[PDB]
RNA sequence: GGACAUGGGUUAGUCGAUCCUAAGAGAUAGGGAAGCUCCGUAUGAAAGGCACGAUUUUUCGUGCCUAUCGAAAGGGAAUCCGGUUAAUAUUCCGGAACCAGAAGGUGGAAUCAACACGGCAACGUAAAUGAAGUUGGAGACGUCGGCGGGAGCCCUGGGAAGAGUUCUCUUUUCUUUUUAACAAACCACACCCUGAAAUCGGUUUAUCCGGAGCUAGGGUAUGGUGUUUGGAAGAGUUCAGCGGCUGAAUCCGGUGCGCUCUCGACGGCCCUUGAAAAUCCAACGGAAGUUG
């Protein structure tokens, strides 16, 4: 698995056709994990900020399959 | 308009196809 | 005083090891940036290939092209040599200011390249332009 | 907790190397590991080369060229001191044979 | 060679001796977002205007390249980098050209320093 | 009931065999032998290749240099965790990787100063053409002894969940407190640089080291079974309810002539010096070579 530290990188990989699905994981420390299943790697972005979390979630392309915890 | 049309070569490398403009 | 501006030498340490260089200017006293007996040198990175009676002028010129380099080198990493190479085109063009100024570094490198072109074509310092086989 | 070999090879040999791990399921288990890699030796002095990792022979094929070499003459084949001795010895003996040629030509 | 920082703090522009201007989006990648290789000589200085969305690159060839860079806080909105002008007619002495460029804090005024001792105020 | 009867049951690119060679077997060339067969393994063998060319008397010229079998403990490409069955799991299921091979595609890099730069150097960097030929390395190596590092285990101080005990005593007795391959970043005996050392110093448990450059100072390399994060808490575990579901907890540290494994740097021993090969990488060499 790969960790992505850049939000726009996460969007770019999500835009790429190899992206298959996305998971949003809400942890007990109010930190969210945006995980993106690609052909080769599970790309994970750890967003500790709430406001950046849902603007990213609405930033995700509508065609992509986003799934709850 | 012509100057900006001719000079718009952003980062594209192989996409830069000014070979045609240089011959034709 | 065997290392003077215009003396041919060999580099034994670094990327350009085994290459023959000409002492452009010696800083035997040392410098703040280089606290040792360093000397700036110009050398041949890619030696020209051998040529023959045959082959057209295109191929001869293609094989006669020379790629130089300029580098500050420690004395302990230089191996002095009896042959001497001198030309007024390569006197005083290099300095510390040239190394800090990268455009001057490239300009000096191109000037060294050109100067080596006329020198090789004129047939001077054939030993200096012959690669050393080790 | 006791462990078992993960393979049908008993007899701890130089190829049956194992390691103890704790799994996320709270289990003590063996992981079978390979023999350690080797830094390439120098061709003249025989010492290990500096700047190159310690991989198995087939494992070297996955590195890029710069990771398997040193940017110097004989880089990845000879050590720095070995190369320097090659350079000095070559030049000095060429100087010697030039002097002997001058002496014997007359 | 030199670096400049967007006022928002999320974008960095890198001037290089390799005749390249490097735009980095700190939230996009550790790799350069864009690479620009228009200058013919080593690029000396890069500067962003503190308020207006314009930035400039000064190189040793004597040409000052002026770019319009628009930045939005949106994630979708990648920064828009477009050429705007190529200021010329600057002298080169000892193969040294535009050494330093500075932007007016208020309006689109560019101060360019040459190797001949001249300061150009492009309005 | 391993008995009798009836059915069911073994899922792999990654684990082995297959591949390689070992001692050794064993064709071929040959020679023996009335023969069955024996000997022989690059030998008294014509034991096969590769490249260049306006197509050469449209009848080809010019150059250049060893079988096989034999190891489920040797060598060797690459898989982990959780779950699952009446019986199979590194094989199935879920999730997460990895190897080799192949083709072109996208993005970047070199190039009209053809085949990149930086560092005094050790050498570094995401790239960074290299044919024939030659050479080097890895594969690839004994045994013993202590020393140091890591991992698991053992041990231990608190916290939290239940459980045992409770005439009395015991802020306690016990259990549960877990984190894989893989991915990224990080991390000091050898080497380099300046400097020249005797009033000799440095230094190990073990006395080796230094004008062939000590000490000191600053660097380079090696770099996980280490740390930080991804995997990954959603899992697994422990408890409290509800009629599959809902709540919690799954925490913070210590220690060592300890144990097992492993790694590092060394010391000893030999009239003993402790495999090969397949594979893999590198160098030297310099053939070729506005588009391309």
């Amino acid at each position: 698995p790969r960790q992505i530290s850049d939000i726009k990188q996460f969007l770019e990989i999500a835009r790429r056709k190899d992206a298959t699905s996305a998971r949003i994981k809400k942890n007990t420390n109010k930190d969210v994990k945006f995980k993106l299943r690609c052909s080769k790697y599970l790309y994970t972005l750890v967003v500790a900020d709430a406001k950046k979390a849902e603007k990213l979630r609405q930033s995700l392309p509508p065609d992509l399959t986003v799934t709850e915890v | 308009e012509e100057k900006e049309a001719k000079e718009l070569s952003k980062m594209m490398m192989s996409n830069k196809q000014r070979k045609l403009y240089s011959k034709l | 005083k065997i290392l003077k501006p215009g003396k041919v030498a060999l580099i034994t340490r670094g990327r350009f090891a085994g290459k023959k260089v000409v002492i452009l200017q010696a800083i035997d006293q040392g410098s703040k940036s280089h606290p040792f007996g360093h000397a700036v040198v110009a050398g041949v990175e890619r030696y020209p290939l051998k040529v023959t009676k045959s082959m057209g002028a295109k191929r001869i010129a293609r094989r006669s092209r020379v790629k130089p380099f300029i580098k500050v080198v420690n004395y302990n990493h230089l191996m002095p040599t009896r042959y001497a190479l001198e030309l007024d085109n390569l006197k005083g063009l290099i300095t510390a200011d040239t190394f800090k100024e990268p455009t001057q570094r490239s300009a000096a490198r191109k000037t060294v390249k050109k100067t080596f072109e006329e020198k090789y074509q004129s047939g001077k310092s054939a030993w200096f332009f012959t690669p050393l086989r080790f | 907790q006791r462990v078992t070999y993960r393979r049908r090879l008993a007899y701890n040999t130089r190829s049956n190397r194992t390691r103890i791990i704790k799994t996320p399921g709270n289990n003590i288990r063996y992981l079978h590991i390979k023999k350690l890699g080797t830094i390439p030796r120098c061709g003249d002095t025989g010492v290990p080369l500096q700047g190159i990792p310690a991989l198995r022979p087939r494992e070297f094929a996955r590195l890029s060229h710069n990771k398997k070499t040193v940017q110097r003459a004989y880089g990845g084949c000879l050590s720095a001191n070995a190369v320097k001795d090659r350079i000095v010895r070559a030049f000095l003996i060429e100087e010697q044979k030039i002097v002997k040629q001058k002496l014997k030509q007359l | 060679s030199s670096l400049s920082v967007h006022s928002s703090g999320d974008h960095v522009i890198i001037g290089s001796y390799d005749k390249r201007l490097c735009w980095f989006d700190l939230d996009f990648s550790s790799k350069p977002y864009k690479n620009l290789r228009y200058h013919s000589r080593a690029l000396r200085d890069v500067s962003y205007h503190p308020s207006l969305p314009l930035f400039c690159s000064g190189s040793d060839d004597g040409d000052v390249q002026v770019f319009h860079g628009r930045v939005y806080s949106d994630l979708l909105a990648n920064p828009l980098i477009v050429p705007l002008k190529i200021l010329r007619n600057h002298k080169v002495v000892d193969n040294v050209g535009v050494l330093s460029t500075c932007w007016h804090p208020k309006e689109a005024w560019l101060f360019s320093a040459g190797a001949g001792g001249e300061i150009r105020m492009w309005t």
